[PDB]
């Protein structure tokens, strides 16, 4: 019965802190062990694999990997968590010395260090003459999580970070819209747990 | 070797049998096929280590394969369902588990054909409350109406495209999520410097390339032709 086993689909690191990414394996005898990498919208990427040379094997960027045959493991880690290395990764294993066999995956999440949030709830116009608009949630922190919309005619998006090159700034935000009369900004989040100190502009 | 698959995108019909070809130079014994699925990784769905000898992975079931040369390895969808909406990697391998994979096929299988629609998308700009609290300026798109789930946007600043400033969601939401074909819709944020906002020369553009039908499919609808199209929205920088 040979496998591989990876823990959590998805998982957080702060930026800056070690990653760790982690993988086991269930063959008797030891296996090769390859920890692939695929970026947003690409194909798949080796960052390292364990061939039964070295136990620590060195991949490209900083990443690294033991092979520990007595806790059948074979972790990724790298020392600093950056912004891009924002990624889904796999662990694989060599199997009936025919075929390589993947885990399912682990989406490294990289929350940004942000040292001065000014949470907001802002109102954007349709550039074009239509009555339209949605509400931008932005400039929170790590500890606001969005939650998702409780009325069928409101939808509200994930979180997503962007990374301003130009100021070397990130900053977090959720989108939501609605085509309902009754749809304000001010009560657009009413259903997610919002900085205090929100700011509602006029 | 360079491995090659073809075609890269293609939309479907339930029904019809469809196949995915791989190509490579190097020719290695060993050909795979794989597909991809969110929570499931790589999935192998039948192996080759020569002419004439196939074996079957995990998820066989709904295909067949050909292995018609040294160099080619084919994978057919015997009579496309809509769960075999898939990304599907091909791969070869050398005697030492030196894998290369292909750079993917992304294939969606829908129900019927009457459904696909084309997105509607809209700029929408930066708040002036935004602007005065944080010099800086959120541009939001909005891509709605759209049917299957097969784009990819973009956004393109004085006609070339960026990516620094941008965020995209990862998955579209079902704009009627009770409903099995639904139609999706997605958002993105640019974010800029006031300053460069403020500047009325600077475009800003939203692109969504969508993948529909093609010529060949018959459409019996009054509506436009959802085919394979790009849809955009733009807007221009403003001082007042």
């Amino acid at each position: 019965a040979q496998s591989v086993t990876q823990l959590g689909s998805h998982v957080s690191v702060s930026e800056g802190a070690l990653v760790l990414l982690r993988c086991n394996y269930s063959s008797s005898v030891p296996p090769y062990l390859f920890w692939y990498v695929q970026y947003p919208n690409q194909g798949l990427q080796l960052l390292l694999k364990y061939t039964s040379a070295a136990t620590l094997v060195k991949g490209i960027n900083g990443f690294e990997a033991e092979f520990k045959k007595s806790e059948t493991s074979f972790h990724l880690t790298k020392p600093s968590a950056h912004m891009s290395d924002a990624a889904e990764y796999f662990c694989a294993v060599s199997e009936q010395d025919d075929k390589i066999i993947f885990g399912k995956g682990t989406r490294l999440h990289i929350l940004p260090n942000i040292q001065n949030p000014d949470p907001a709830v802002y109102q954007l116009r349709d550039s074009k003459s239509s009555d339209k608009s949605v509400c931008l949630f932005t400039d929170f922190d790590s500890q606001t999580n969005v939650s998702q919309s409780k009325d069928s005619d409101v939808y509200i998006t994930d979180k997503c970070v962007l990374d301003m090159r130009s100021m070397d700034f990130k900053s977090n935000s959720a989108v939501a819209w609605s085509n309902k009369s009754d749809f304000a900004c001010a009560n657009a989040f009413n259903n997610s747990i919002i900085p205090e100190d929100t700011f509602f502009p006029s | 070797a360079d491995v090659t698959q073809t075609p890269r995108n293609r939309i479907t019909k339930t029904g019809k049998r469809i196949m995915l070809e791989c190509s490579q130079t190097k020719g290695h014994d060993r050909m795979y096929w794989y597909r991809q699925d969110p929570g499931l990784g790589l999935r192998l769905i039948y192996y080759s280590f020569d002419v004439k000898d196939i074996n079957k992975g995990e998820i066989s079931d709904g295909y067949s394969v050909s292995r018609q040369a040294q160099a080619k390895f084919s994978l057919s969808l015997e009579s496309a369902i809509p769960n075999q909406t898939a990304l599907y990697f091909c791969a070869t391998s050398d005697e030492s588990y030196g894998y290369t994979f292909g750079s993917g096929t992304r294939l969606t299988v829908v129900e019927d054909l009457n459904k696909v629609s084309p997105p509607e998308v809209a700029v929408f700009e930066p708040s002036e409350a935004e602007i005065s609290h944080t010099q800086k300026a959120t541009l939001v798109c909005l891509a709605t109406g759209f049917y299957p789930d097969h784009v990819e946007l973009s956004w393109w600043v004085n006609g070339k495209e960026v990516h620094s400033g941008v965020c995209t969601d990862p998955q579209p939401l079902k704009e009627q999520p009770a409903l099995n074909d639904s139609r999706y819709s997605l958002s993105s944020r640019l974010r800029v410097s006031a300053t460069f906002w403020q500047n009325p020369r600077n475009h800003f553009r939203c692109q969504v390339q969508f993948y529909g039908l093609s010529e060949n499919d018959e459409w019996t609808q009054d509506r436009a032709k959802p085919v394979t199209q790009i849809v955009s929205a733009e807007a221009w920088g403003r001082a007042d």
